[PDB]
RNA sequence: UGUACAACGGGGUAUUGUAAGCAGUAGAGUAGCCUUGGUUACGAUCUGCUGAGAUUAAGCCUUUGUUGUCUGAUUUGU
RNA sequence: GCAGUCAAGCGUUCAUAGCGACAUUGCUUUUUGAUUCUUCGAUGUCGGCUCUUCCUAUCAUACCGAAGCAGAAUUCGGUAAGCGUUGGAUUGUUCACCCACUAAUAGGGAACGUGAGCUGGGUUUAGACCGUCGUGAGACAGGUUAGUUUUACCCUACUGAUGAAUGUUACCGCAAUAGUAAUUGAACUUAGUACGAGAGGAACAGUUCAUUCGGAUAAUUGGUUUUUGCGGCUGUCUGAUCAGGCAUUGCCGCGAAGCUACCAUCCGCUGGAUUAUGGCUGAACGCCUCUAAGUCAGAAUCCAUGCUAGAACGCGGUGAUUUC
RNA sequence: CUCUUAAGGUAGCCAAAUGCCUCGUCAUCUAAUUAGUGACGCGCAUGAAUGGAUUAACGAGAUUCCCACUGUCCCUAUCUA
RNA sequence: GUGAACAGCCUCUAGUUGAUAGAAUAAUGUAGAUAAGGGAAGUCGGCAAAAUAGAUCCGUAACUUCGGGAUAAGGAUUGGCUCUAAGGGUCGACGAUCAACUU
RNA sequence: UUCAUCUAGACAGCCGGACGGUGGCCAUGGAAGUCGGAAUCCGCUAAGGAGUGUGUAACAACUCACCGGCCGAAUGAACUA
């Protein structure tokens, strides 16, 4: 098996977790949890988004 | 008239009445067909639901669009820890049905199992069994004739063996009793058997192999007085309806002139026996192997324990027994997982499942990490610790 | 040939027409293959065959019964790989009842069951997934 | 009178999403002062300490900690 | 309404493959009548919804017999009610009709089942309008619109739940009896094969799935939120801050647990005896004969296996049984 | 051409809240419509202040369709008092 | 106070704290809510519920008795903070002083 | 019950024959015993129908009425209740 990547947060995905979301443009959304899928349907940018990979990378939190 | 529009009853007049079950241990109403050449062995085993978790493995199912590809399924965690044989019941065969002739019992009991003979136990001077054990004085001589009435008689033989509730996080602390056939030949060498094996455990891995077709035996979770609606699934009544909607709108015709067996009514839902047959054995995994959940693909060191634990139910510190789905009764309740009454050979069972991945993330929410090293990996060091 | 998918379509469902033969919506009339249950509407998933009328698109489509292939659902399904996904909308193209296509393209991705089930749908099909 | 039980505490798990406070050559600008390049005041908000803080069994898991509890009533004889 | 008997004829020939005139014998009480026996100190008067059970005159599924059965399809018939028999447009409607799916969309009963189960669209109180009729008040199986659906806490029935009594108490069991369940389809392959001039075109075995149903379960996904757990927001109050109150759960996002969904997942057994029917041997009736004696196979049937309950007046084994 | 009345239903309108036959016929609306609408009219039994026909606006009046919306339903589940 | 507002919501003065209570949280209810995908397929009938909603700006059809229809339909915007501009009184083309809100 | 066959060999059973005149005449595109009408004959004869069926486009060919070889005593038909 393949551990996926949260598309919204960055956190890891493992088999069964979450839901996959298959855009208009055919674009495909890993979600880990009904949170980040919640917050990616609010449109909320995971770069605002404190907690995130994206927005930790961004504000340069642990490296 | 006519009920002018076919469909089918609700419910299954076979799993009546829908009452509570007398005890909360479902009884074993049948054991697989003796076959006497085979060496003695139970006919089951005892233990208690930890939880369900999800594996990943390669699907063997030739022909099959998920042939050789990879499937996460659903898999129930029953801790097993061994069983100590602490008797012998010898059953006699009658034109009234099977009738038990006499009972032996080990000379030395464990607390556990005594307790199950006390509704008080705190308060009991603990007498049980203290003259039996005195039949054990010198050579056993009482001992040895009822072991002998039983190889002269009794067609059928069961050990009687009880749980180590105490290797379980359990906090009941009384034992579960349960007598347990014995197949294999020759009644006299099953009672040798029983004999020899008397105070001494006997491990779920003697009794199930991977692979194998077993069945579970368990009282279903209770649910207390339950409507029509959720205890039948009959149709909801329409949003105008006086009196409510959540019944039966007509409980029977003018005649017969009685309310039938048949008609849904409102009860106790679940606390039922049931026997759920033909649950594949995934994993006999032991306590005292670490890497539990680890499998030839993962080679992660890990138990089969989620992180925080079986949620209400604790760690698996011994002998466990993974079957794939799920099966009757909840976290906690003994359920006695018997070997299968016949020879299934349909590709679903033979099927040698290989699990590649065991998930251990927490089931106290949406787990993110199997392992707290990779937890550790993940999250950096945190104000804490790490 | 399919393994059982969340049934998202019930009869009355309209969804949008991903092929180019001039059609803008399927509207569900039936379901080909379902069962029969009292009250329960025949309801369609992705890969179904379904009978639908053109609600809106060119007047020659309109006004009459067709077959169409589902081959988006929207509604959440479960592969036996475990993954739960969906797509952003329910859409369907237009075929014959031995599963050709009356279109000759497909806008938008379409799932891997229907393209598994219907060989014309996955030569014409674009992004499969 | 214990691999006892309980109430707290600790830890794990989980949820949310970065606490209070302090500080800042952050801040759109604005109003004073005089040594005229700063200083004083107001300022949504921003940044750092801070994936922090808070909650976490009430039907989560665990516990070498702390504190305590452990003979009250009724009835039953072949 | 349904089913027979006869057999002039139809069926190219051929009464009976399938039909069948002229006649004639019946059955049924899901038609409508006939009657007026019960009910007028009152049995709630249509239809639908819901739910259970029963019947078989069987639509489908099982196994079969016959054909004007080459195959495919179909038709007639037998055992068979085990199992299923649908989603919709119009209409109060029963009925009807059409669209569509399906293996099939069979027919019926149960006070024309079912209103202290619902609903109240219709009929069938009182309001009102129209048409025809009447001088009129008014009439109208003519049309239209509006029009209160009451009570169970009793007994029984049913569903679940306790429980005295057997020396006491405890554990493990047995199993009389009662119930019972699984269902149907598709694809691949067999096989473009058998068959057929060709057109077309199977079936058994095997595999993968699916439908309807049922019993569980909550690992995952989804739903639910008084976790009022965390955060955010409005108005106001606590002098400001911090931290809070109220807004009848103030609202919003997330939300663990629990509960729960063909909206999730798992599981749903194999032996015997039979029906129709096809046979063996074999007389009756030196032949023939599945039948008479005997006997083989055989259906979704039956009975068991298995599953549920455990007789609270069925039973067994076993432990301990009170110094005072 | 006849019989015939007080006059023989005119202008209009219609299967209309008035048409039995009738779910009239045609068209439209739908996959499908005893519904709706538009037409037609030998109209059981339409019709002129017993008012006819039509009408902007208005209507807790009756009705049909469409968009939005949804637990009315598929098919139920959960929570609070 | 918010707000157009004697609306709703909170508060001051004043008044009350009166409805039989305690414990649990089964079914079925009454009242209040939510719900994946579909969206009236339910039903006699969209009953019930949901959706919409204030204000500013734009835009607004048929038809009409010219008065309406009309908030037709259909769109956009809205918080906080720091500013900017315009709109006055009184007194002596300017100066002094004073002041409240609306855009 | 009635009528029949029968040790001068009943019925059933196995095997042989089942001719000639003659494809009898006619309707038909063709019909020879046999889709159909009429004629219902004889020679050989223990015995053979211008035909009991199968079969042929018509033939041809099997088949039966009829008579025989073998066995040896009861058998057949239509009726009545
Ligand atoms: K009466
Ligand atoms: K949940
Ligand atoms: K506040
Ligand atoms: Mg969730
Ligand atoms: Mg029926
Ligand atoms: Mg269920
Ligand atoms: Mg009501
Ligand atoms: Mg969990
Ligand atoms: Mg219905
Ligand atoms: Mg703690
Ligand atoms: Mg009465
Ligand atoms: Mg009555
Ligand atoms: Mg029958
Ligand atoms: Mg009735
Ligand atoms: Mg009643
Ligand atoms: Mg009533
Ligand atoms: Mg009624
Ligand atoms: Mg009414
Ligand atoms: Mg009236
Ligand atoms: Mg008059
Ligand atoms: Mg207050
Ligand atoms: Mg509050
Ligand atoms: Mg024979
Ligand atoms: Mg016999
Ligand atoms: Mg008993
Ligand atoms: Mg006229
Ligand atoms: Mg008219
Ligand atoms: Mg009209
Ligand atoms: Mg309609
Ligand atoms: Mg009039
Ligand atoms: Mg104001
Ligand atoms: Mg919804
Ligand atoms: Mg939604
Ligand atoms: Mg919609
Ligand atoms: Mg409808
Ligand atoms: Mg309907
Ligand atoms: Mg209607
Ligand atoms: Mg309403
Ligand atoms: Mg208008
Ligand atoms: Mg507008």
């Amino acid at each position: 098996m393949k551990v996926e990547i949260d598309s919204f947060s960055g956190a890891k995905i493992y088999p069964g977790r979450g839901t996959l979301f298959v855009r208009g443009d055919s674009k495909i959304f890993r979600f880990q949890n009904s949170k980040s899928a919640s917050l990616f349907k609010q449109r909320k940018n995971p770069r605002r988004i404190a907690w995130t990979v994206l927005f930790r990378k961004h504000h340069k939190k642990g490296i | 008239s006519h009920r002018k529009y076919e469909a089918p009853r609700h419910g299954h007049l076979g799993f009546l009445p829908r009452k509570r079950a007398a005890s909360i241990r479902a009884r074993v109403k049948a054991f697989p067909k003796d076959d006497r050449s085979k060496p003695v062995a139970l006919t089951s085993f005892l233990g208690y639901k930890a939880g369900m978790t999800t594996i990943v493995r390669d699907l063997d199912r030739p022909g099959s669009k998920f042939h050789k590809r990879e499937v996460v399924e659903a898999v129930t965690v029953v801790d097993t820890p061994p069983v100590v044989v602490v008797g012998v019941v010898g059953y006699v065969e009658t034109p009234r049905g099977l009738r038990s002739l006499t009972t032996v019992w080990a000379e030395h009991l464990s607390d556990e199992v005594k307790r199950r003979f006390y509704k008080n136990w705190y308060k009991s001077k603990k007498k049980a069994f203290t003259k039996y054990s005195a039949k054990y004085a010198q050579d056993g001589a009482g001992i040895e004739r009822e072991l002998a009435r039983i190889k002269k008689y009794a067609s059928v033989v069961r050990v009687l063996v009880h749980t180590q509730i105490r290797k379980t996080p359990l906090a009941q602390k009384k034992a579960h009793l349960a007598e347990i056939q014995l197949n294999g030949g020759s009644i006299s060498e099953k009672v040798d058997w029983a004999r020899e094996h008397f105070e001494k455990t006997v491990a779920v891995d003697s009794v199930f192999e991977q692979n194998e077709m077993i069945d579970a035996i368990a009282v279903t979770k209770g649910h207390g007085f339950e409507g029509v609606t959720h205890r039948w699934g009959t149709k909801k009544l329409p949003r105008k309806t006086h009196r409510g909607l959540r019944k039966v709108a007509c409980i029977g015709a003018w005649h017969p002139a009685h309310v039938m067996w048949s008609v849904a009514r409102a009860g106790q839902r679940g606390y039922h026996s049931r026997t759920s047959i033909n649950h594949k054995i995934y994993r006999v995994g032991k306590g005292d192997d670490e890497a539990n959940g680890a499998t030839s693909f993962d080679r992660t060191k890990k138990t089969i324990t989620p992180m925080g634990g079986f949620v209400h139910y604790g760690e698996i510190k011994n002998d466990f027994i993974m079957v794939k789905g799920c099966i009757p009764g909840n976290r906690k309740r003994i359920v006695t997982l018997r070997k299968s009454l016949y020879t299934n050979t349909s590709r679903k069972a033979l099927e040698e499942v290989s699990l590649k991945w065991i998930d251990t993330a927490s089931k106290f929410g949406k787990g993110r990490f199997q392992t707290p090293a990779e937890k550790h990996a993940f999250m950096g060091t945190l104000k804490k610790d790490l | 040939t399919k393994f059982r998918i969340s049934l998202g379509l019930p009869v009355g469902a309209i969804m949008n027409c991903a092929d180019n033969s001039g059609a803008r919506n399927l509207y569900i009339i039936a379901v080909k293959g379902s069962g029969s249950r009292l009250n329960r509407l025949p309801a369609a998933s992705l890969g179904d065959m379904v009978m639908a009328t053109v609600k809106k698109g060119k007047p020659e489509l309109r006004k009459k019964v067709m077959p169409a292939i589902v081959v988006r659902q929207a509604k959440s399904w479960r592969r036996r790989d475990g993954v739960f996904l969906y797509f952003e909308d329910n859409a369907g193209v237009i075929a014959n009842p031995k599963g050709e296509m009356k279109g000759s393209a497909i806008t938008g991705p379409v799932g891997k069951e229907c393209a598994d089930l219907w060989p014309r749908v996955a030569s014409n099909s674009g992004v499969v997934v």
